């Protein structure tokens, strides 16, 4: 018998479906207070991620979760893009496992699958050589918060030597203006960071 | 010009190291003294204007003082990052912008 | 990011405006464009805001029926429309991506009036 | 008060490791998790990564992420960066600091930064 | 509440529209917030009261805008006139000055 023929035509269901809140967190001017992790529920979609791959050096592209590929291709409901600022010593803690000072008081991440958290230093962008004291974070909040919550709850610290409000002398701030400088380490450089 | 020079010109000192850095010009500056420090790999930073009164920024460590012929930009307490070359421009009330030579405060 | 705006707009005392704001190389749908009216010397008058997603609009009571913010979602060019133009009304405005009221909800969110319009220098001179 | 004496300033060459030491200046090291500053030459800042000798495993530098083998042995009165697989990228003034999680109940004036001296690495 | 002159070293040659973020923190109405130019080593001038607004002394070449926490002084075609040091103020909330964003040269 006889027939074969190849020519691939794969005209697709969509036409112009809305992209995503992507290129809106990757490219936002003012992120949230760190404990108020600006998770959204990223919108309906065409979240065809490739606008991911294009970007200049991230310095944190390591997909905290599934491989840094396949996100464009896989179809999940929402990746709940979080938005917050940090400085590097806190950014070190932003990873699955990897509990540390800020993922030990403020910003914790679960076992895996933190989307594809994409950190980067924001030297020129969140601190001036006046040594900016802008964005409030919580060290000595009380203790490490449980993996991946939203912490607009900035419960104050149990500092002892006193029954009244727990706070030791008075007002033990879980309100730490990130208090960094462009002349520090990047552990203490301004850091604006996108989470998924 | 008064053709700005600083005289101490190369005060070598590590952390703290009770500091004396003075932009004694050729002649007197009055209240027309800039004291500069340059942040390497970047654009300069003017910390202090006439004899004192540091800019918002470049913290108090680099501290302006001295009112006479020689105006003393002493550091109270530097740290390893305060490696910064201490030249000094002189804001002349009509622009003349005579900078300095570099009195770098060091670390080991 | 460029938010291409109109220029020396020539309106009249008794005309209505269609200011341009080319929603620039950002995913237009996932944001909202606020506006402020830089009345000459008067800082900026709070104009309002379009939700580039749905078009939820917080107009200015000053311009209640006057400002009626619309947009060409197709060619992504914002049209903040003000009737009541005049010489005393000939004042420049700008665009701003409203991240104060994060869009999609008409609800206050973190961030400021984000990246801005070029400028609509409305010349309604009489 | 506290000084956090650091090792010195020498160049190291590719493939091998760069040794530096944030040395103990009269106690005041135990809490004081000795992390590590890098300070890229003149382009930018950096954090070398440090070790967490405070009763647990170590954090590694975000920038290099896998061969930053940053060990630090506080009781021995020495810290280390222990960067195996160096090439050239260093060319920097790697500092030892009392990086943010490193205050004492004493010395609050040297609050959350007791910096070091610095180490010029290069090729 | 804090202010942040972002382009501390904004390098745009004369004759070209630039953008200078002094980037506040709050949603402050510019009714308070303002700008103050100082010669690079002198006392601040009354640069931009109203923080976008042009007064007598300011030429047209100086440009800028902004609200909320992202005040972008979108400066127009430049001059050495515009090469002083400009310090965006905040008359609101216990005035913290600006420290940064000059406009630089080749």
């Amino acid at each position: 018998n006889f027939r074969v023929q190849p020519t691939e035509s794969i005209v697709r269901f969509p036409n112009v479906t809305n992209l995503c809140p992507f290129h809106e967190v990757f490219n936002a001017t003012r992120f949230a207070s760190v404990y108020a992790w600006n998770r959204t529920r990223i919108s309906n979609c065409v979240a065809d991620y490739s606008v991911l791959y294009n970007f200049a050096p991230f310095f944190a592209f390591k997909c905290y979760g599934v491989s840094p590929t396949k996100l464009n291709d896989l179809c999940f409901t929402n990746v709940y893009a979080d938005s917050f600022v940090i400085k590097g010593n806190e950014v070190s803690q932003i990873a699955p496992g990897q509990t540390g000072n800020i993922a030990d008081y403020n910003y914790k991440l679960p076992d895996d699958f933190t989307g594809c958290v994409i950190a980067w230093n924001s030297n020129k962008l969140d601190s001036k050589h006046s040594g900016n004291y802008d964005y409030w974070y919580r060290l000595f909040r009380k203790s490490k918060l449980k993996p991946f919550e939203r912490d607009i709850s900035t419960e104050i610290y149990q500092a002892g030597n006193k029954p009244c409000k727990g706070k030791g002398p008075n007002c033990y701030f879980p309100l730490q203006s990130y208090g960094f400088r462009p002349t520090y380490g990047v552990g203490h450089q301004p850091y604006r960071v996108v989470v998924l | 010009d008064i053709q700005m020079t600083q005289s101490p010109s190369s005060l070598s000192a590590s952390v703290g190291d009770r500091v004396t850095i003075t932009c004694q010009a050729s002649q007197d500056i009055g209240n027309y003294l800039n004291w500069y420090q340059q942040k390497p790999g970047k654009a300069p930073k003017l910390l202090i204007y006439d004899a004192s009164h540091l800019e918002t920024g470049v913290p108090s460590r680099f501290s302006g003082s001295g009112s006479g012929t020689d105006f003393t930009f002493t550091i109270s307490s530097l740290q390893p990052e305060d490696i910064a070359t201490y030249y000094c421009q002189r804001y002349d009330d009509l622009p003349s912008y005579t900078f300095g030579q570099g009195t770098k405060v060091e670390i080991k | 990011v460029q938010l291409v705006q109109s220029g020396a707009e020539v309106k009249k005392p008794g005309a209505s405006v269609k200011v341009s704001c080319k929603a620039s190389g950002y995913p237009f749908t996932s944001y909202g464009i606020s506006w402020v009216r830089q009345a000459p010397g008067q800082g900026l008058e709070w104009m309002g805001w379009i939700s580039t997603y749905n078009g939820n609009t917080n107009y200015a009571q000053k311009f209640q029926g006057r400002v009626t913010m619309t947009t060409d979602t197709s060619t992504t060019t914002g049209y903040m429309e003000l009737r009541r133009l005049r010489s005393d009304d000939t004042a420049v405005y700008y665009c701003a991506r409203d991240y104060t009221r994060g869009a999609w909800f008409g609800e206050s969110l973190i961030g400021g009036f984000d990246n801005w319009g070029q400028g609509t220098l409305v010349t309604v001179s009489s | 008060q506290v000084q956090l004496v650091q090792s010195g300033a020498e160049v190291k060459k590719p493939g091998s490791s760069v040794k530096v030491s944030c040395k103990a200046s009269g106690g005041t090291f135990r809490s004081h998790v000795i992390s590590w500053v890098r300070q890229a030459p003149g382009q930018g800042l950096e954090w070398m990564g440090g070790f967490i000798p405070l009763f647990g495993t170590t954090i590694y530098a975000q920038a290099f992420q896998g061969r930053v083998m940053i060990s630090a042995d506080e009781s021995t009165s020495t810290a280390y960066m222990e960067l195996s697989s160096l090439r050239s990228e260093d060319t920097a003034v790697y500092f030892c600091a009392r990086l943010f999680p490193n205050g004492d109940p004493n010395s609050p004036e040297d609050g959350f930064d007791i910096w070091g001296q610095g180490t010029l690495v290069t090729v | 509440i804090v202010l942040t002159q972002s382009p501390g070293t904004l390098s745009l040659s004369p004759g070209e529209r630039a953008t200078l973020s002094c980037r506040a923190s709050q949603t402050v109405s510019s009714t308070s917030l303002a700008w103050y130019q100082q010669k690079p080593g002198q006392a601040p001038r009354l640069l931009i009261y109203g923080a976008s607004s042009r007064a007598t002394g300011i030429p047209d070449r100086f440009s800028g805008s902004g609200s909320g926490t992202d005040f972008t002084l979108t400066i127009s075609r430049l001059e050495p006139e515009d090469f002083a040091v400009y310090y965006c103020q905040q008359h609101d909330t216990s005035l913290t000055f600006g420290g940064g964003t000059k406009v630089e040269i080749k």
